[PDB]
């Protein structure tokens, strides 16, 4: 690919924690340490609005699948539940004990899963904003929660070295997914298709599984993550590339099929820590940390 | 927060 350096976001006043390509297509969303939403038109840049609502700092956003609504979640313990039109906060979830660091919406936007410090994984009724369930999924810190493509699963990661997959409706653990080394997992997701796992671990590597055989298929290494939680990407509009942030302030992507970095982004000042790409142009948006405070936009 | 080293 050949993704070049098109626009420059600023207007988050603290480090930048998360940014989310609308399935629409038409928006970017960002969350930041400063306690604030922002949304921006993902073709131009072009700062549309900001959300707030939150006491302390946002660790994650995520988008419905219709576009509508924005699900956040927060160091002040609870999760919101934003309609992006209004900007009103349809609701607040509380129940978790400590911050909430990830959420995801299911594919039917029915539910929102969520991942926290207190350990647990918890999944919520969108419509009535109550917790159905409460999984006393890990023993550490919950990274990232994301549904399968039907729903019917839930993969979390944690600082506890574990991937694990968990039954939607019953809660049950279906599977523990480690490898030959125990470290942190910051980020896990499933692949587009729904047959495996990208998973993010803190010694520099990123993995595809089949959760399904529970084996390490691609290992994809070459960037610097040893401690912070970086997102993971699949890019799908062009080539077939693994797309990501690393702590030496670079975007790195590989090929998904040869593990080769096909392409390094040079240009933020600090840290990126989460990366986004269009679901139907070649475009990535990428965020950094307190020392640089911006969102960029690069086109292939 | 996620921009803070756990």
């Amino acid at each position: 690919p050949n993704y070049a350096l098109k626009f420059t976001l600023a207007g988050h006043t603290k480090a930048v924690s998360s940014v989310k390509f609308s399935p629409n297509g038409e928006w970017l969303a960002s969350s930041s340490a400063d306690k604030l939403i922002k949304i921006w038109g993902a073709y131009d840049g072009k700062f549309e609005k900001t959300i707030s609502g939150h006491k302390l700092g946002i660790s994650d956003v995520a988008w419905s699948s219709d576009s509508n609504l924005l699900v956040s979640a927060s160091d002040d313990k609870t999760l919101k539940i934003w309609d992006v039109s209004s900007g009103k906060c349809l609701k607040t979830l509380k129940g978790h004990s400590n911050y909430v660091f990830c959420c995801n919406f299911n594919p039917q936007s029915n539910l929102i899963v969520s991942g926290s410090f207190d350990e647990s994984v918890r999944i919520w009724d969108v419509k009535t904003g109550k917790c159905l369930k409460t999984l006393p999924a890990h023993s550490d810190p919950v990274s990232a929660v994301h549904f399968n493509r039907d729903g019917s699963l839930i993969v979390s990661s944690s600082y506890d070295g574990l991937c694990r997959i968990w039954d939607t409706a019953s809660g049950q653990c279906l599977k523990t997914l480690i490898d030959d080394d125990n470290p942190p997992v910051s980020f896990v997701k499933f692949s587009p298709n729904g047959k495996y796992i990208l998973a993010a671990t803190l010694d520099n590597t990123l993995k595809l599984w089949d959760y399904s055989k529970g084996k390490c298929l691609k290992t994809y290494t070459g960037h610097k993550n040893e401690k912070y939680c970086i997102f993971a990407n699949f890019s799908v509009t062009g080539g077939k590339w693994i797309v990501s942030g690393s702590e030496d302030n670079l975007v790195y992507i590989w090929n998904l099929q040869t593990k080769e970095i096909v392409q390094k982004l040079q240009g933020h000042t600090d840290v990126v820590i989460s990366t986004a790409c269009h679901p139907t142009e070649n475009i990535i948006a990428s965020a950094a940390l307190e020392n640089d405070k911006t969102i960029k936009l690069w086109k292939s | 927060a996620r921009a803070e080293v756990h």
